[PDB]
RNA sequence: AUGGUGAA
RNA sequence: GUUCUUUGUAAAGUGCCUUCGAAGAGUCGAGUUGUUUAUGCAGCUCUAAGUGGGUGGUUCCAUCUAAAGCUAA
RNA sequence: GUUUGACCUCAAAUCAGGUAGGAGUACCCGCUGAACUCAAUAAGCGGAGGAAAAGAAACCAACCGGGAUUGC
């Protein structure tokens, strides 16, 4: 498949074709607003590999952070707050700058019937995963709460 | 400036026509002859004779931009059918029988009726003369009681009856009536005349067929279709 | 400035060979949903009331186009230029020649589509065809591969 | 299948003298005639031409018919009755 | 009141379709509220708007190709406009006195790019059902021959229809989209009225025709005062229009026979020509009888005698 | 110190 | 328990023979600067491997496959 | 063939189908965080449910191996 082209090409950000596809997307980035709809996802392999499907109900979305919190976190609250309806349910980098960097997020849709309907996503829908990324609960929001695996008063009635 | 696939095109076609014209009139040298000794047939019959017969043909657009070659170009301009969509009507007979396979790849023949000829009189009609361009219908028998009717033929009606009755009059009467040019088939263009002419052009495929044939019998097709 | 990797598109096959290009690939056009949906209903009146030669389409999803590809199934691959992520399709001539497989590039991705139905197709391809494939890639690596084969120079 | 501001639409006036074969006296001078052809257009009182024709195939065809019928056509629409 | 733009603007409908919109309904002075509000909730719109995008789709399937869809998308009559403008029967026979004349008009006219040849062909068509019905009924009572054409008047239930025949002379050729837009209302409103008609006659509705006859003559012979010329039969010369004479004899219950047929009882001959060799009368005798019932004696109207002074019967 | 209150 | 349906060259499992046979990158990691009860997190330059890599103690061994996600008690 | 439609993007709707604000806040999840090492305490900010969160190991283990998470 693509995918595992598109991932080894990935891999090396440093060549020459990422390198000029990211200083042509910093301006076309810049241009729009601080958060945009992103008609379909740059990085492919990435969203599709963090359970991202094309299926209708969802959205990608964009978002533009200061640099110098932890960003990812911060962009997902960031868009969570404008897309009250949708549920932020991860994100990934896509391109960096000097003074800003860009975070892609994915977002899907619980109202919409299609993501009710199918049970591969309808665990989304429940009320309890509601603003998930205001608590931290995302890879980014997990990772910075240090739930990491191994080392890394009260009086009885007697 | 053209593309070449244009002019190769036309010269494989005009080859094609020239050899099918060729190959026809050597037969019918032949078969005038009346040797029918070492030819593929003699005799002539029409399927879906030179008898006499008034039929109706229209002038087709196609083959392909064939460029015109000589003996169908004279014998289109012999019927002045040099322009698409026009018609008249021709007196079948045994020396003119082969001009309809002269001419069968450019032109459609067949029947017509009493009811098609009277209404294709009733409704269109020419009279090109008297500086003499006016192209002025046939508004009024006047015309038709001075310049004609020197034979009996002194209104339409009578023109009709000469046509249909293959009258003394019937040569004269044609001339004068500047055989009409019939309205084409879609006369559009634009969104929904592009769907109709192409579901249209289907029909021709299987209507104005030419097997090419030396004794391919007479192509006939009703009338009633306009 | 573009590295040489990239505006190997942009520089496309030529008017003629494009045009004879899309002529051949309309001769096997895929059956639409409602031709197939039509087809699959007479079949299915048919066998109600009282086996067929294996089918060919053109081959235009990127995932099975890319797996038919390195299989040497692919015998001929036509890319769009206008595809809005270019690496999906950066790698693609590079695999194709890697392989040893005629390859094209064309001028809009919808044009591209329009032939397979789908809105858009970014990349197309063909398994099997009657004897105009060979005439047409001949003209494509004479037009493209061969004559334009510095194309990893430049800037 | 057999189904079964609103002011009367003013029909046109009947036929006046326009026969194939009208009396002579109604037979006016060729000048009335071109002073008719020539009046202004909407202003023109007159639909017709007074003509007289004995032989009915001599009867001419009408060429105005067209005209008339165009005319009426806005009335039957944009008339603000 | 708005203005003729801003009722437009607030159907948001090109002035093409507002002016069919506008000949369904009828609207007029500057153009009063209510009767646009009225035409808003019209189901018309929706359906214009239902064949704009048919239309669009359509340009979008022939600009990327597969022709198999155009082909496939291919899968109204304005009903309740003619309830609003004819509340009855009778009216809608009244309104015929003047809609008619477009049809009538229409059914000569040639085929062009402005009209296709289906139209000519139902407005044709339709005049074989109304010279049909009323040479059934016997309600003619007046055939005024003038220039425009023999001035026919039908007593359809007393309301005298006007409507004019025009003559089969080649009518040569306006903006014909506004004629076509009434000849299509024309139409639709004869569909309903041509159906009440055949089912009061008491004839099942459609009758069998004959289409060999139809192409001989091609007219009213085909589809299946009034005590004039009973039994009469009458013999038709090269001179005189076949159309209009059989309808006329019809009507009153004779018989016609045409001379052109291979193009007893003959009490009369029409005959114009100087040279004659049945009781020859000039074609004006019929017409002067039918106008009056006088049934006069041929004497009146030997041939090649001066015409009388026929005034209009009006 | 936290979070508010008001004034010339 | 009672029933109307059970189906179409439909689906699954298991032992035997054979051929094929993937793994979440500005991420681990590393240096620094702030926080943390000398673990972790955060800003930032660098940022890689797949008979590879993470954690540990003995002459290199034991376990696992991270950088996606759901789940009552 | 200077006409055209596609594809991509940017806008509008008294258009149809949808959702977030606020309140409560004992418990819970993150940010920030003061003083008598005090204290990752209190207040403040944002978000949810009947529990919340975590949850099926790049875990602990140096054993004759255990074997999702959480409480005693």
């Amino acid at each position: 498949g693509a995918y595992k082209y598109l991932e080894e090409l990935q891999r090396k950000k440093q060549s020459d074709v990422l390198r000029f596809l990211q200083r042509v997307r910093v301006w076309e980035y810049r241009q729009k607003n601080v958060i945009h709809r992103a008609a379909r996802p740059t990085r492919p392999d990435k969203a599709r590999r963090l359970g991202y499907k094309a299926k209708q109900g969802f959205v990608i979305y964009r978002v533009r952070v200061r640099r110098g919190r932890s960003l990812r976190a911060t962009a997902e609250e960031r868009v969570g707050r404008r897309a009250a309806n949708l549920r932020v349910l991860n994100s990934y980098w896509v391109n960096q700058d000097s003074t800003y960097k860009y975070f892609e997020v994915i977002l899907v849709d619980p109202q919409h019937k299609a993501i009710r309907r199918d049970a591969r996503y309808n665990w989304i829908c429940d009320p309890v995963h509601k603003h998930r990324e205001a608590r931290g609960l995302t890879a980014t929001g997990k990772k910075s709460r240090g739930i990491n695996k191994g080392h890394k008063l009260s009086l009885w009635r007697y | 400036f053209v593309r070449a696939e244009s002019i190769v095109a036309k010269t494989l076609a005009t080859s094609r026509e020239k050899e099918r014209i060729k190959r026809v009139s050597i037969l019918e040298d032949k078969k005038a002859k009346n040797e029918t000794q070492h030819i593929a047939s003699g005799k002539d019959f029409i399927l879906k004779d030179g008898k006499p017969a008034l039929l109706f043909i229209v002038r087709v657009r196609g083959p392909l931009a064939v460029n015109i070659p000589n003996k169908a170009f004279k014998i289109l301009s012999l019927l002045r059918l040099v322009e698409t969509n026009t018609g008249v009507f021709v007196k079948l007979t045994k020396n003119v029988y082969p001009l309809l396979k002269v001419i069968a790849p450019y032109v459609v023949i067949g029947k017509p009726s009493l009811s098609s000829i009277r209404s294709l009189i009733q409704k269109r009609g020419r009279i090109i003369y008297k500086a003499e361009p006016h192209e002025i219908v046939l508004n009024d028998n006047n015309i038709v009681e001075e310049q004609l009717g020197d034979h009996g033929i002194i209104c339409v009606e009578d023109i009709i009856h000469e046509i249909a009755t293959m009258g003394e009059s019937f040569s004269v009467c044609n001339f004068f009536l500047q055989p009409f040019k019939l309205n084409r088939e879609v006369s559009g263009f634009g969104s929904l005349n592009r769907l109709r002419k192409i579901k249209q052009r289907e029909a021709e495929s299987r209507t104005r067929q030419f097997s090419n044939a030396a004794t391919a019998p007479v192509i006939e097709v009703d009338i009633d279709s306009l | 400035k573009v590295p040489p990797t990239i505006a190997q598109f942009q520089y496309t096959l030529d008017r003629n060979t494009a045009a004879e290009t899309f002529k051949l690939f309309n001769k096997y056009r895929p059956e639409t949903a409602a031709e197939k949906k039509e087809r699959l209903t007479k079949e299915a009146a048919a066998v109600a009331e009282g086996a067929s030669p294996k089918p060919y389409a053109v081959k235009y999803g990127l995932n099975h186009v890319v797996a038919l590809i390195e299989n040497k199934k692919a015998k001929l691959v036509l890319i769009a230029n206008d595809v809005d992520p270019i690496e999906l399709v950066v790698f693609l001539p590079a695999l194709c020649k890697k392989m040893g497989v005629p390859y094209a590039i064309v001028k809009g991705k919808a044009r591209l589509g329009t032939l397979v139905n789908q809105k858009t197709s970014a990349v197309a391809a063909l398994t099997e065809v009657e004897a105009a494939l060979a005439k047409l890639v001949s003209t494509i690596d004479a037009n493209f591969a061969d004559k334009y084969d510095e194309v990893k120079k430049h800037w | 299948y057999d189904l079964w501001h609103l002011r009367a639409p003013k029909l046109p006036p009947p036929t006046n003298e326009e026969s194939y074969n009208p009396p002579e006296e109604y037979l006016l001078s060729p000048e009335e005639k071109e002073a008719w052809e020539n009046t202004e257009y909407s202003e023109r009182e007159r639909n017709f031409i007074p003509q007289k024709y004995s032989a009915l195939r001599k009867v001419p065809g009408y060429g105005e018919s067209i005209r008339e019928r165009f005319e009426r056509s806005l009335d039957l629409y944009l008339a603000p009755r | 009141f708005i203005t003729r733009s801003q009722a437009v603007r607030k159907l948001q409908v090109s002035l093409a379709d507002f002016r069919r919109l506008c000949i369904f309904k009828g609207i007029y002075p500057f153009y009063y509220a209510k009767d646009i509000q009225y035409l808003m909730h019209e189901p018309v719109l929706a359906k214009f708007r239902e064949h704009k995008t048919f239309a669009r789709k359509l340009t979008r399937a022939l600009g990327r190709g597969e022709v198999s869809s155009a082909k496939r998308l291919e899968e109204y009559t304005l009903d309740h406009i003619i309830k609003e403008r004819y509340p009855s029967f009778p009216d809608a026979i009244r309104d015929i006195d003047d809609a008619l004349n477009m049809l009538f008009l229409f059914s000569n006219l040639p085929s062009t790019n402005q009209v296709s040849s289906k139209i000519i062909n139902d407005a044709q068509k339709i005049c074989n059902q109304w010279l049909a019905y009323v040479a059934k009924e016997r309600l003619v009572r007046k055939v005024f021959v003038s220039i425009k054409g023999v001035y026919y008047q039908a007593n359809i239930k007393g309301e005298e229809v006007r409507w004019l025949v025009p003559f089969k002379f080649p009518e040569n050729i306006v903006d014909f989209r506004i004629m076509l837009t009434f000849l299509e209302f024309y139409s639709t409103l004869l569909h309903f009225v041509l159906y009440k008609l055949y089912t009061d006659s008491g004839l099942i509705y459609p009758p069998k025709l004959d289409l060999k006859k139809d192409k001989i003559i091609s007219g009213l012979s085909s589809y299946i005062v009034a005590s004039l010329f009973s039994a009469f039969v009458f013999y038709v010369s090269r001179e005189v229009p076949i159309d209009i004479l059989e309808f006329l004899i019809l009507s009153c219950g004779g018989n016609v026979i045409s001379e052109a047929a291979m193009d007893s009882k003959v009490t009369h001959q029409i005959v114009d020509r100087p040279v004659l060799k049945r009781t020859y009368i000039q074609p004006q005798w019929i017409f002067d009888c039918i106008n009056k019932g006088e049934l006069v004696p041929a004497n009146k109207y030997l041939p090649g005698e001066a015409l009388p002074p026929h005034l209009s019967p009006w």
